[PDB]
């Protein structure tokens, strides 16, 4: 038939355009950039609604989505980002009063039944401000988290040479809080990858690439692990 | 202003209301009057289903 | 001879275990369409290959070797030997495919998704099957049921592959040894060795920086090495025997005829039992379907 | 007699 | 004045409406429809599976012609399907992948889609060159477009991840009305067949009925315990079904001003993701988690059947105006047509 032949010709031209967008869709790894207004989320990768930034590492494409301009309630749009490669939750470690709201935000992002399958990259940003605000002594993190007065730097710590011990204590205390949440629930199904960042850190693209690689690697070993 | 909530709620109080028995009769009669015309309620055969054919 | 009783026993046991194992794998992978992942699609292709290898090769090798005569006809000789060579070809190329999937998945994890969806799996399966059916076409053409007679004055027959020039028969077995053992073996060594390097580099980096995840990885490395070692133990005997029979024919036949080749082939078919164990019954995400299926 | 074996 | 006046008036009005509802329950729908013929098993088969969406499908809508099917997936494609043939008529590349809603104009000349971009994008299919292009970007919502529905080629009603609905004149690209009384995110819309009313399900467990022309909420139905994730008009226009993450469905009638019937079973912990009606209204179809669609006798509250061909959350569920077929989208790539 004369028209249905042009119909099938169009259908196959569409299928062979969809295959070309399929290749791009599978090469482009996608990420959800979460974090409060104080988080330096836009400053992580140096290069009226959702904001999409794109970057590459080792020819792997990453799209990263900042869900700006939403009415303060993640639950009914985070279901869109079910089975993205990773969430990127950025916390301003220096805003100790905001830090509890960010910690409850992380708790919600971790326990939410749509994201239990997929992992949270956690950039504890503003580490320069964290250092300065500890070393100023002017605001006692002990006041906001009295358990800090009984926390000592873990043996697995690897500070940069020349950070004061109480700066490392603050760093790793905050990290241990997010790891407390990450360990209390979900710890088999998905993982938290804590990292420490400044807005000057030009390596965060590499960090995201390395953690996405690790996530996808574990997601494949989940198939080949025995017993 | 927030009073417009009370304005809406009292406007909803003033809306016309019909007994549940008559709304039931309305739905039940619509179901009867259209059971013929509803291929999912009772199949139309492959002679007329454009999907089976 | 005392050997027939142990031959019959070990064949019957491996045949039963291979039929049960591969049919259980098949039924679990077809009853649970949620389980028909790309990898599991290759495992289904392998399990079918290994079932076909069991059902064709084991009877029509054990029975002729016990009876020292090919009781069946030239058509059965051609048909069996075709399906044998085919299911060897497919089984080996499926092991290669699973090695290259696991290499993509673990050693190039982010790029892997671009080039292993279900469409690539089915295209590669069809390619390996159709290629195997093509390159095994010499078996039905040139296999012949060459007659002889045993000292009881029984008339008897043996199913034997006699490509016309002996020099072409040597070319053929060198080609099959290369394409269907040495290259597959090199590729599996490369794939599982790079995967093992990747995983151990991860372990040593964590020991520099979960313990259950380190155990899961050492368990995977062990299972991968068990795959490589049992592939070489299964197939190097048969293919060396065939290469010897190609080059120094009478010297090989004089020593390996009967019991030795019967157990060499029993190893080659033991591969068909080993493979569904390691690739299915050891996997968690398959055990969790076997208990869910009928 | 019976010297030989099928290739696979 | 003071909330110690205003919200006390609100409290006593809410008590007066709850009384006016209760006093209307002269009989429950099951007390009447027990006389009606049990529909039995509604066996239904996949007559087509539509494969070619690269990614989770999130919304889908039938054109009036009951033949062309718009379908929106998280790749950023609208695929227009010749459902009779599986032929793809168009694949619109979307300017933002996170599309949560799409609509087909009753003429078939336009498709609309949008999502987390807070834009509604109107694509023209009638063009002389045959190339689909953006005709308008409707910008001025302040959260994700959750549902869009055309009144006509020149009018579209929209709902968002904000407090508000809005009605747009496409040609002028501006709101002709905003519908604001909803407290939570408006999650789903359906138009009355007369195109003179529409109903809005929201994340505050209430449904509000809006006079499209007046802008006032005529009725506010509240008997749900969680987000009204799906809503659908009964084909006569006098009742509407409301799917929620309560894992229950409820049928609200405007003239009753009350829930007539609730569809639930203890086997369903899974929330309801999309609802639609067959042309007679006699079957209510509900999409669920655990990857199934259940078909309900809207009069009996009986599970007439299940559609179980999917391996991920049934994302969208719509029935042709002629009732001929049921399309079912999933977070699988697959779009399966049933009747």
């Amino acid at each position: 038939s004369a028209e249905d032949k042009a119909a099938v010709e169009r259908s196959k031209m569409i299928e062979k355009q969809l295959q070309k967008d399929k290749q791009v869709y599978r090469a482009t790894h996608r990420l959800l950039l979460l974090g409060a207004d104080n988080s330096g989320k836009s400053t992580i990768v140096k290069q009226s609604g959702i904001f999409e930034t794109k970057f590459q590492v080792d020819k792997v494409n990453f799209h990263m989505f900042d869900v700006g301009a939403q009415r303060d309630e993640r639950r009914k749009w985070i279901q869109c980002f079910n089975d993205v490669t990773a969430i990127i939750f950025v916390v301003d470690s220096s805003d100790y009063n905001r830090l509890q709201e960010a910690l409850n935000d992380f708790k919600s992002i971790w326990n939410n039944r749509w994201l239990r399958t997929i992992s949270v990259i956690l950039f504890l940003n503003k580490q320069d401000l964290l250092a300065e605000k500890v070393l100023a002594g002017k605001s006692k993190i002990e006041d906001y988290f009295p358990e800090f007065a009984r926390y000592t730097t873990p043996e697995d710590a690897t500070p940069e040479p020349g950070e004061d011990p109480r700066v490392t204590r603050a760093k790793y205390f905050i990290r241990d809080e997010f790891l407390r949440i990450s360990t209390a629930s979900g710890d088999g199904r998905h993982y938290c990858y804590p990292h420490f960042t400044c807005s000057v850190d030009t390596e965060n693209a590499r960090r995201i690439f390395n953690d996405c690689r690790d996530i996808i690697q574990r997601m494949h070993l989940r198939q080949y692990e025995l017993l | 202003q927030a009073r417009k909530l009370v304005e809406q709620l009292k406007m909803e109080a003033n809306i016309d209301r019909i007994k549940v028995s008559k709304a039931a009769a309305d739905l039940m009669a619509y179901c009867e009057a259209h059971a013929k015309e509803d291929p999912l309620l009772t199949p139309v055969p492959a002679s007329e289903n454009p999907f089976r054919e | 001879e005392w050997q027939p009783a142990v031959q019959i026993l070990l064949y019957s046991l491996i045949f039963l275990l291979s039929v049960l194992g591969n049919t259980l794998v098949i039924t679990v992978l077809i009853r649970n369409k949620r389980m028909r992942t790309v990898t599991n699609i290759f495992l289904l292709s392998l399990a079918v290959s290994d079932l076909m290898l069991c059902l064709f090769c084991m009877p029509f090798n054990l029975i002729p070797n016990l009876l020292k005569d090919f009781i069946f006809g030239s058509a059965v000789c051609k048909t069996t030997t075709y399906f044998m060579g085919t299911s060897v070809s497919v089984s080996t190329f499926n092991l290669v495919a699973i090695s290259l999937e696991r290499y993509g998945a673990i050693c190039k994890p982010l790029q892997s998704r671009v080039w292993q969806t279900k469409s690539h799996a089915l295209k590669v399966i069809a390619a390996t099957w159709c290629l195997s059916f093509t390159i095994m076409t010499p078996y039905p053409i040139y296999s012949n049921l060459v007659p002889f007679t045993k000292n009881n004055n029984q008339t008897a027959n043996m199913c034997r592959f006699l490509l016309p020039n002996d020099v072409m028969q040597q070319s053929w077995h060198t080609f099959l040894l290369l394409i269907l053992f040495l290259i597959p073996g090199i590729v599996m060594m490369v794939a599982y060795g790079l995967i093992s390097l990747e995983l151990y580099q991860g372990i040593k980096f964590e020991a520099s920086q979960s313990a259950a995840n380190l155990m899961a990885k050492k368990r995977v490395i062990r299972m991968l090495i068990v795959i490589v070692v049992l592939f070489f133990l299964c197939w190097m005997p048969i293919f060396s025997a065939n290469a010897w029979r190609a080059y120094d024919t009478a010297s090989a036949e004089r020593r390996l005829s009967g019991t030795p080749i019967s157990f060499i082939l029993l190893l080659s078919y033991t591969s068909s039992c080993v493979n569904p164990i390691i690739y299915c019954f050891m996997n968690k995400r398959f055990r969790l379907g076997f208990m869910a299926t009928f | 007699d019976y010297m030989g074996w099928m290739d696979f | 004045s003071e909330l110690d006046q205003l919200r006390q008036e609100a409290e006593q009005l809410k008590n007066q409406i709850r009384d006016a509802r209760k006093a209307c329950a002269d009989a429950t729908l099951s007390q009447i429809t027990n006389n009606i013929d049990p529909v039995g098993r509604i066996q239904m088969r996949t007559r087509r599976t539509l494969r070619g969406h690269l990614a989770k499908i999130y919304a889908m809508h039938w054109g009036t012609d009951s033949r062309l099917l718009v379908s929106a997936s998280q790749d950023g494609k609208l695929i227009i399907w010749d459902s009779y043939t599986t032929n793809k008529v168009h694949a619109i590349p979307l300017r933002s992948s996170w599309v949560m809603t799409c609509a087909y104009a009753p003429s078939g000349n336009y498709v609309a889609c949008g999502g987390l971009d807070n834009i509604c994008s109107i694509y023209n299919l009638k063009t002389r060159e045959g190339n689909v292009r953006v005709s308008r970007e409707l910008a001025g919502h302040t959260g994700y477009l959750s549902c869009c529905r055309f009144l006509d080629d020149n009018q579209i009603v929209t709902s968002s991840g904000d407090t508000t609905c809005a009605l747009w004149d496409i040609e002028t690209g501006q709101q002709t009305t905003t519908f604001t009384g909803h407290t939570g995110d408006v999650m789903s819309l359906s138009l009355a067949p007369d195109t003179r009313l529409f109903v809005s399900g929201a994340c505050d467990a209430s449904a509000k009925l809006w006079d499209v022309r007046e802008g006032m909420c005529r009725q506010t139905f509240t008997g749900h315990e969680s987000d009204i994730n799906a809503i659908c008009f009964f084909p006569n226009g006098n009742a509407f079904a409301t799917g929620s993450d309560d894992a229950t469905c409820r049928l609200f009638d405007l003239r009753a001003d009350q829930e007539l019937m609730t569809y639930s079973h203890d086997n369903i912990i899974c929330g309801i993701t999309s609802v639609s009606f067959s042309k007679s209204g006699r079957l209510l179809l509900a999409g669920y988690d655990d990857f199934n669609c259940n078909v309900w006798d809207a009069l009996k509250a009986d599970r007439a059947g299940v559609l179980a061909g999917h391996d991920n959350r049934v994302s969208c569920l719509g029935v042709t105006d002629d009732g001929m077929a049921v399309a079912t989208g999933s977070w699988d790539s697959f779009l399966k047509i049933w009747n």
